[PDB]
């Protein structure tokens, strides 16, 4: 097998654009860039065969850059996707994020907004789990959902609303939950609940009651659902300012339907808001 | 007492009927999903190989009593529900697997089409 | 107790079927996508066949 | 719920049929094309 | 980022076909149209990124027209789908309808009646909800169902026919709605429980109580499930009420039916016209 | 729109192979056949747009024949011929088109199952339908598609039992039982399978085999042991053993009262009762 380092050196040698007098006799530089990209791809496949995933990703990145210089944007985007794949497999989240960004830009510029949305969702996943950059993940999910906008957009909006509510943006999360409810009208059972919870995290008990009434009147399944009773109980508890009653209702709800960390955080902030109200009582 | 029991009997009869409809529904869906799974990759693999050959050829070219009934109904409905949720679960697994395979096929097809485009363009250059 | 268990099993199965119903929506969309790229692929394959034939005649 | 599940799958049956068809034709037109490039290379040599 | 207006101007400049003497030395105009379409697509993506959805839709439309002039009909159809897509997101229903029409024509002309049917169903939805053009929505749904039937897709044709029959019954065409319900029943034999009911209701909106009784008998004898269903009893009660001309009895039966199974606006309209037909009979 | 008749005439004119001296100067005839096939496809799409489905099917058939002569698409065109002939009510031409498409593909199993359906419902050629179903099931088994092969074998066994071939139908039912054993999804199918098998064995006057099948089903599948089908099969076996036709009729009515019988079972039990009558003649 050829030495990947020698192939990369040859690609770099061929990747130098024609300059000065030579430009008047040398044809289009696109062919040189194409050859350099092919050499980089060969060296990088050799790296991948050796499980040196990060070097292979760097070599795909160089090949993608050369392809961009050659005008073959689609091949550059595919090579960037390969860079993202091998960087993610290699544990290099930052380079994977960068590769996904270039691929997304290339795809969006070429009218492939579908590919852009898929890779934006993957980028948001990488940001949320690997890098913990929750704001960028929210942006990626929102954008992916917008381009997707029923089911994929609904998934992206679920992720966006979840992160936004966990990030202190309860009103925006509730708005996204309303959008999800409207798109899914005619997940809803939970949506209503979650929305109300967010409205209750924002201390807007009236909005939570309005959401509960809308869900009860619009969706017969939600009206008789345990989620509706739990939301009504939470609304009543916040209205009476009985934090212990809210805790009892949460335990009762957990006993039949297990709560998730999102709900834990929302209700914890709600209880701390009751404590803050108790501070305002003095 | 009799009227309420009769309403309960009618209710359970309709419930058994509905459950069987569902059982008739889950099984055909599973059959078709199995069929579509078989339909869904080999031709794409062959095309990958043929595009490799085309790449190298093009490159070279360029170089060149009532209660009892109620109980029975209950029993039936339970059995139904049982294997109806088995169907449901496997069908969900099926959905999952098929969607992964779908993504895969899509990627492969896109790649092959790009390859063909490139080949034709380079052939025009020759 | 038997009827309550039956109700619980039926609810769980409805849960599974709506989830499965959300996956099949994703699957129908994906299939429309793969029928859009496969049409493109067939067109491109025919174009490649024809172009290769034209080059075959040229070299001859 | 099962009813719509069997309704979306009947719909998807159309999709699977055409996909199978288009991909086979494509693999049929690629094989012929490769044959043509082979003969072209044989002549150009 | 490039100015979308400048890109559109460049596309327009390149989109002028060669004329006169220049045509004898200039190659095929297809490449110029392709370049103009690419420039329009770039400008339009920039616009969409700016959330100016209507301008982006107009630019996809220009790109699709240039692609049509270039002979790339499939790309034109995809771009038209993009025009419809962004117009619908932008609230411009008319331009969305137009884009769907061009995309549907392109797809049908290329043998992709499936894409045509999907987009015809979407067009019918747009007509029914956004523009309230119920006749065109009925036509779109009927055509989409017919093409889906030609593809052996029983369920989508059944959905399209449900929509078509619903709108037709709401539009005063009870006989045609009942015929479509019969087609749905035949395709679905082996939704039915309701179908029979709905069909009978339509036949009762047309004052043809005998046909409603025939439909009820056929449903009872053919489908055991429908025979013991509450829908069958309700239809029989309605048939009896129309036969005796007791409007109050019909209202009582409707309330009884609502108490256990909620009625929908379609049924409300059908039974209201039926009661008003009893009032006309009273005249 | 172009006249489809003129297009077909042009296709026929172009479809004439080069002969004699002209063959020494004319290139490969494949291109002429391809052009004729394209012209036929255009004329046929025009026919389809006019709802003249039979003419469109004939034109697809001509295009498919030309494609075969060209070495290519002919099978797919045959599939289109089958589609439009079936929509046009011409079952014979649809059968022919499915046969050519099946031969080309050998997809063959799917179109063989469709062909068997066409034979069974439209043409009532039950023997050919049985052959098609058996072959489709065998090929599906060769592809490891258990459920499709099981469906084809159900159809084959049903038709074979209705056709007087009880032993073969019972053998196919045994194959179905063996393939479906251990699968939680097909339990009920098994529950019926055993019954049906026994019924076939009882239609053949083979009561001992029916008892053996009942015992095997009871011991192997706990669900079947307590199922109403097992009791009904045991009652039928006892009735045939005592030669009490009236008792068999009573058991059939009792079975119908709780689980409706189908026409297949009606025929099997009618032949069984007529066999008791034949024994009474004896």
């Amino acid at each position: 097998m050829s030495d990947p380092v020698e192939l990369l050196k040859r690609a770099e040698k061929k990747g130098v654009p024609s300059s000065g007098f030579m430009k008047l006799f040398s044809g289009s530089d696109s062919y040189k860039f194409e050859e350099a990209a092919d050499l980089c791809v060969q060296a990088a496949t050799i790296y991948r065969l050796r499980k040196e995933l990060n070097l292979a990703g760097d070599s795909f990145l160089k090949a993608a850059d050369y392809q961009k210089k050659a005008g073959n944007e689609d091949e550059a985007g595919n090579t960037y996707v390969e860079a993202y794949k091998c960087f993610k497999s290699g544990g290099n989240s930052v380079n994977a994020v960068d590769s996904l960004e270039n691929a997304i830009q290339i795809f969006t510029h070429r009218g492939q907004f579908r590919r852009g949305a898929n890779f934006k969702f993957e980028l948001g996943e990488i940001l949320e789990n690997d890098l913990h950059d929750y704001a960028k993940a929210i942006d990626c999910y929102e954008l992916a959902g917008e381009w997707y906008a029923v089911a994929l957009s609904n998934k992206c909006f679920i992720k966006c609303a979840d992160l936004k509510a966990l990030d202190g943006q309860y009103i925006e999360a509730s708005d996204i939950y309303s959008k999800l409810i409207k798109s899914s009208m005619g997940s809803l059972k939970d949506y209503f609940l979650k929305k109300g919870l967010c409205q209750l995290a924002a201390t807007d008990a009236v909005a939570a009651a309005r959401t509960l009434q809308e869900g009860q009147s619009e969706d017969p399944n939600f009206a008789d659902s345990r989620e509706s009773n739990f939301l009504k109980s939470l609304i009543d508890a916040v209205n009476e300012g009985d934090s212990e009653q809210l805790s009892e209702h949460c335990k009762e709800f957990d006993n039949f339907m297990r709560l998730d960390k999102w709900k834990i955080t929302i209700l914890n902030k709600i209880k701390e808001s009751i404590q803050q109200q108790e501070d305002d009582l003095l | 007492i009799k009227f309420t029991k009769q309403s309960s009997v009618a209710s359970t009869r309709n419930t058994l009927k509905m459950a069987q409809d569902a059982e008739r529904a889950g099984m055909n869906t599973l059959g078709m999903l199995g069929h579509q799974s078989e339909q869904l990759e080999g031709n794409l693999d062959l095309m990958k190989v043929q595009n490799k050959v085309a790449d190298e050829k093009v490159a070279e070219l360029k170089k060149l009593e009532m209660e009892l009934e109620i109980d029975r109904n209950l029993d039936q409905i339970q059995q139904v529900s049982n294997r109806l949720k088995k169907m449901a679960l496997t069908t969900g697994k099926e959905l999952d697997s098929q969607q992964k395979r779908l993504n895969n096929i899509e990627e492969s097809t896109d790649d092959l089409d790009i390859n063909l485009h490139m080949n034709t363009n380079r052939l025009a250059g020759i | 107790s038997r009827t309550a268990e039956l109700q619980a099993e039926i609810d769980d199965t409805v849960g599974i079927m709506r989830d499965n119903i959300n996956k099949v929506a994703e699957r129908g969309e994906r299939l429309t996508s793969i029928e859009d790229k496969a049409d493109n692929l067939a067109v491109s394959a025919q174009g490649f066949k024809r172009g290769a034939n034209r080059v075959r005649k040229a070299m001859w | 719920l099962f009813n719509d599940m069997e309704e979306l799958v009947i719909e998807q049956q159309e999709n699977v049929d055409v996909i199978d068809k288009n991909v086979e034709d494509a693999q049929l037109d690629v094989e012929q094309g490769v044959g043509h490039t082979d003969k072209a290379v044989k002549s150009a040599r």
